[PDB]
């Protein structure tokens, strides 16, 4: 018997291919699931996860902090014109609002 | 009961300030209370319906998450 | 004594509360209100410590968004003070 | 009972993008919910797409079409390349 | 000669067109426009005769609804003439 | 290729649509804004319709593709099956 | 082999219980479907169907017509406060809008 | 080959409510699409309720809760009343 090797290692991914495959079978989305679906979905999730973390880390560094907190996630999402389209209907606890004041209200 | 009076004027002012409102007319308070009451009523009816289906007696955070999810707004940070 | 002109403090408060992050509703009054409304549907209900916080966060977000929309409707009429008809118009246009 | 989560994977990614930076527990809970959200949206659209064509099996073509339909243009443009490369390498192994 | 005062014909047209149900846009100019835009995505496309009708119905219902919404925010300013800023404001409040 | 046909949405048709909505008086600049809005609206629906058409490997756009595209945005349209 | 009779006849319903049952099993909603679900769902659909048709038929007589057309359905839906809430987003072709003019626009 | 639609059952109901009126094919098309819409909404909600409680079967309890959630208060009361009446007659048959 050959030594076991994880599918994630074969594809080079970090996310669990087995867990995604299990979830796809248990959700009853379809009666048959092809072998390529979970690798593709895991790769997309890994890309999107890193895409968000990078912006969060840059914001955290600008704030002179070392730990990421929900405030940094809110500032990251609301400043990008494409993430704001995909996540327009989601509210983040303790996220707050972006500073903004109407020009008519400022003093002369 | 009088519990609706627990949302004092300062809390409404703080909420309006976060929204950038510079000047507020004195009649906005009763309208805001009326608007909030119907929202709470709508969310709680769904939450209680989910709680009653499960035969539980305590209402959990998942029931609120699902109520909001059905109304079309998703809450991140409490579970699910 | 030194006295600030009308609106200087309003702008300072706007900046302060826009920069902050804490919750603005009192915990006890909200918890009692939630327990009061729920009593009409079913008696002797119980609530977990996190469920009240989830309801509080959702309600606070909803009101903040409605006030942001109402502010645009106020400026459109060349006024500064928001009025009930502005909320009624915003809600009607939103289709609530 | 035991609860599964992606927390270890989110941490590995953060350590690859910023080795010196760390993450608090609240951020871990938010990311762990966000992943399940996007998972359900893509699986849902793939499910609708399967029935309209009378097909009984979900394949990579369904995922690619769902990704192009849900995500905006540039994000989809990059993600499709990521998935194609991943599947190609996996099959080549 | 004979001539009606401003606005009576407009009101008569309003009462007329809210009672009728026919389409108001020309079929052929619209079919040309649809085959114009679709070619930017793929060449040699064909359209079933009913697809253009479905698109026309959706577009006409959408413009009618947008004008109905625009009229409410127009009256609010104590004006009667609708202007571009009313459409822009309605679309902004609708969140699109 | 048609270099330009969007000019074919005539001023009278726009006035008639505003009339169905109850609009009494219309400013002279509404026409170009309305044309821009309609074109923006049509692009978003057509892109999805074409996307479903390509996924099915068909060459003819069908009414059902438009029905599903409209359904994804929440504008279910009744009458065309 | 006793003489067969339809389930709809036993329940006293007009809708096809067998067809609804088939559609539920083929939709992959769950691995098992209980006996009471299809009778209940059929009764609900029949009720809603009768209410819509009744309102449309009453609206037809108000126009001295004898055949139902899309205008009658639109008038039936937009005139009921309960039906309008369930079908608020649906668009019906050839339905047109309801007559309404703001009092400010009418002559003095 | 052979298609499938509810036109027969709609006609039976029409002739029971108003035995002197007929219906155009254009109205029949709207009535046929309406049934498929409400059917899909209810089956969807019932499936979510069943999954959250970790149950393998769909029962009248799922349908009743879904009905109480989707239909407004007045339609729900009547629909549930006659649904239970029908179920009682069927179970007692």
């Amino acid at each position: 018997r050959a030594k076991a090797k994880s599918r994630s290692s074969r594809a080079g991914l970090q996310f669990p291919v087995g867990r995604v495959h299990r979830l796809l079978r248990k959700g009853h989305y379809a009666e048959r699931v092809g072998a390529g679906a979970p690798v593709y979905l895991a790769a997309v999730l890994e890309y999107l996860t890193a895409e968000i973390l990078e912006l969060a880390g840059n914001a955290a560094r600008d704030n002179k902090k070392t730990r990421i907190i929900p405030r940094h996630l809110q500032l990251a999402i609301r400043n990008d014109e494409e993430l704001n389209k995909l996540l327009g209907g989601v509210t983040i606890a303790q996220g707050g609002v972006l500073p903004n004041i109407q020009a008519v209200l400022l003093p002369k | 009961r009088d519990n609706i009076q627990g949302i004092t004027k300062p809390a409404i002012r703080r909420l309006a300030r976060r929204g950038g409102v510079k000047r507020i007319s004195g009649l906005i308070y009763e309208e805001t209370r009326g608007v909030l009451k119907v929202f709470l009523e709508n969310v709680i009816r769904d939450a209680v319906t989910y709680t009653e289906h499960a035969k539980r007696k305590t209402v959990t955070a998942m029931d609120v998450v699902y109520a909001l999810k059905r109304q079309g707004r998703t809450l991140y940070g409490f579970g699910g | 004594p030194h006295r600030y002109r009308p609106g200087t403090v309003a702008l300072r408060e706007i900046r302060r509360y826009q920069k902050s992050t804490e919750l603005l509703i009192r915990k006890l009054p909200f918890q009692r209100l939630v327990r009061e409304i729920a009593q009409d549907f079913k008696t002797d209900l119980r609530f977990q410590s996190s469920a009240v916080m989830a309801l509080q966060e959702a309600c606070e977000a909803y009101l903040v968004g409605l006030f942001e929309d109402t502010n645009l409707c106020a400026i459109h009429a060349k006024r500064v003070t928001i009025m009930p008809k502005d909320i009624q118009l915003a809600r009607r246009i939103r289709g609530e | 009972s035991r609860k599964e989560s992606y927390s270890i994977y989110v941490y590995k990614v953060l350590k690859q993008v910023h080795p010196d930076t760390g993450i608090s527990s609240k951020a871990m809970g938010i990311m762990n919910s966000f992943v399940n959200d996007i998972f359900e949206r893509i699986a849902g659209e793939a499910s609708r797409l399967a029935h309209y064509n009378k097909r009984s099996t979900i394949t990579s073509r369904e995922i690619q079409t769902a990704v192009r339909l849900l995500l905006p243009g540039e994000l989809a443009k990059h993600a499709v390349s990521e998935g194609t490369k991943a599947v190609t390498k996996y099959t080549s192994a």
